[PDB]
């Protein structure tokens, strides 16, 4: 179990620690958060409570290093910092939690609920999406932009998605023009699977990368991303069973996590419509048909 | 963006531009079988690609060994249109290519986008306007060579005749309109009009009657008639 110390509050903020999210009130004696559960990638992130603008956070894994926040007044913002002391942090560690200012990650014993949504991210994968090499550690807000975007502008503070676009000379053979955009298994197999992301774990981790960033940062060109990947599986006549089942269990679990109050901003009617209906995989996601029945009939 | 009446004279500006139609291109008789069940037999069509600046028509007739063995019909048919589009425009030097692409149903859309992707350059457009360009079959020059043909088969044809020699291509597409319009309302009516008088003649390398100026304004005049009229018998007023 590790732990993200604080050098302290100074400003009124809302902090959030994967799917858990507090209050700290303005030079609250707050010293951070500590029982984080070792083996996943976590996300520790902010909303000032004068400024509902501007989500941002910190996507980091504490097996690759020991890591604080520090508020810096002038930037306006806490920051996330490494501390390469080991000795020092262990001792600023135990002071604080002898003194009782961490919140506890307050898992469920019986929750897979993170484990189910981070599955297949992985750090490494997400540093080169984010060049920031010199931290191991990656920033994102609610303001970043795609590369899509950037086609339509600063390169160094941007989401690098893998660039899915359907009506592309990399989507559509010459000669199979209508073959390969009624049915995209040649550009979900061939190009994209075997050329790009080497296998399905890694198209699962950027598929629940982009999805966290939409739901806790409300990044547009992330909700773009997560939709463009369900509908290139659901748009494709031939997938891998195993492919099949475990998105079916990805997008439970998404849709479940989803707050009810910003489903109409995260979730897009044409994309789910037409994959849960019409697709060739209409009849292959039972649990995720099931639980956007019951919980979002209007969308649909 | 769309083409609508806003922006109609950009039609006869000097940026070369193609309308496609493909509301000829799969065309089918409804016919009991013997145990009384309904079957399609296709016959021949055609993709009706105009300039309307100049009058060409490049008319690509699709003859209906293309339809043997195939599944789904009608949607085959929009790619098959963008796939033959597509060959036409390669096949035109560089300065002869089109600059946009107009298409005169929305479905064409992504078939033609898709088959142009190495063509970033020429717009591919909808439409709002409701053009009476499936009324070409009517044209009886164009329907014998479609229906006579054993084989694919492209044929080029001036669907101005020679007006612009008189008149400007603003002019004679609003011609072309009225006369495709009056066509598709009614048929027979339209054809009586443009036939009843022997003495005008149809020339051999021409698509229509061989009107004087004064005879054109008395033609466009019954034929605007018709179209009210039958705007009359249709809709009782
Ligand atoms: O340099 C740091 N400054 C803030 C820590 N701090 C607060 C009270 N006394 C020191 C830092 C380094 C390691 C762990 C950590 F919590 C913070
Ligand atoms: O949770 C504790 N401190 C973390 C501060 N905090 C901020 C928001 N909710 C909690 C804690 C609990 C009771 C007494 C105390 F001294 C510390
Ligand atoms: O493999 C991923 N993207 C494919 C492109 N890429 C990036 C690095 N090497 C290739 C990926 C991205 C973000 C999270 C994740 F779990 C996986
Ligand atoms: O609903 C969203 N866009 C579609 C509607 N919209 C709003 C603003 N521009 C278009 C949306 C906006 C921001 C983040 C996000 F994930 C989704």
């Amino acid at each position: 179990m590790n732990t993200v110390p604080f050098t302290s509050a100074p400003i009124e903020v809302t902090i959030g620690i994967d799917q858990y999210s507090f209050n700290v009130k303005e030079n609250q004696p707050f010293h951070g958060i500590k029982d984080i559960p070792i083996g996943h990638v976590h996300v520790i992130h902010f909303q000032h409570a004068d400024n509902s603008s501007m989500r941002y956070g910190y996507w980091f894994d504490c097996r690759m290093g020991n890591f604080y926040i520090q508020y810096d007044p002038k930037d306006g913002l806490y920051k996330m910092m490494e501390e390469r002391d080991g000795a020092k942090f262990e001792n600023i560690v135990h002071n604080f939690k002898e003194r009782q200012m961490m919140v506890s990650y307050p898992k469920i014993d019986e929750d897979d609920t993170w484990y189910n949504l981070t599955e297949f991210v992985q750090m490494d994968k997400i540093r080169k999406i984010v060049r920031k090499d010199e931290n191991q550690f990656s920033y994102v807000d609610s303001s970043m932009t795609t590369v899509q975007e950037n086609e339509l502008s600063d390169p160094a503070h941007s989401l690098n998605y893998t660039v899915i676009n359907f009506k592309s000379r990399e989507a559509i053979r010459p000669g199979h023009e209508m073959e390969d955009f009624l049915d995209k298994s040649y550009y979900l197999n061939t190009v994209m699977l075997q050329g790009i992301f080497k296998n399905s774990s890694n198209y699962f981790g950027e598929l629940q990368f982009a999805f966290l960033n939409a739901m806790f940062f409300g990044n547009y060109g992330s909700s773009l991303q997560w939709h463009a990947m369900i509908e290139l599986i659901c748009s494709s006549a031939t997938v891998p069973k195993h492919m099949l089942d475990k998105l079916d269990e990805i997008l439970y679990y998404q849709i479940k996590t989803l707050p009810e109050q910003y489903s109409d901003i995260l979730l897009n009617e044409r994309v789910w419509n037409i994959c849960l209906y019409s697709s060739f995989q209409k009849n292959s996601l039972h649990n995720t048909e099931k639980i956007m029945e019951n919980k979002y009939p209007e969308l649909l | 963006g769309a083409m609508n009446s806003s922006n109609y004279a950009e039609l006869f500006n000097n940026d070369i531009k193609l309308f496609v139609d493909d509301t000829n291109v799969y065309r089918v008789t409804v016919h009991k079988t013997f145990e009384g069940n309904v079957a399609t037999k296709a016959i021949n069509g055609c993709i009706f690609t105009l300039n309307p600046k100049t009058g060409h028509l490049f008319l690509k007739i699709i003859h209906t060994s293309v339809w043997a063995g195939q599944k789904r019909l009608s949607q085959l048919a929009k790619w098959k249109t963008a796939e033959e589009v597509s060959a036409l425009v390669r096949s035109l030097p560089k300065e002869e290519q089109p600059k946009q692409i107009i298409v005169t149903r929305k479905a064409m859309l992504d078939p033609l986008e898709v088959h142009m992707l190495d063509f970033p350059n020429i717009a591919i457009r909808p439409t709002e306007l409701r053009l009476p360009f499936s009324a070409a079959m009517s044209i009886d020059k164009l329907s014998d060579v479609v229906m006579k043909a054993t084989e694919p088969q492209m044929v080029l044809f001036n669907i101005y005749d020679d007006w612009l020699d008189r008149i400007s291509s603003y002019t004679a597409f609003s011609r072309l309109t009225l006369l495709l319009r009056a066509l598709k309302t009614n048929e027979e009516s339209a054809k009586m009009i443009l036939l009843s008088d022997p003495t005008i003649t149809i020339k051999s390398y021409h698509l229509w009657p061989s009107f004087t100026d004064e005879q054109w304004i008395t033609i466009e005049s019954q034929m605007r008639d018709l179209i009210l009229t039958e705007y009359g018998r249709k809709y009782n007023v």
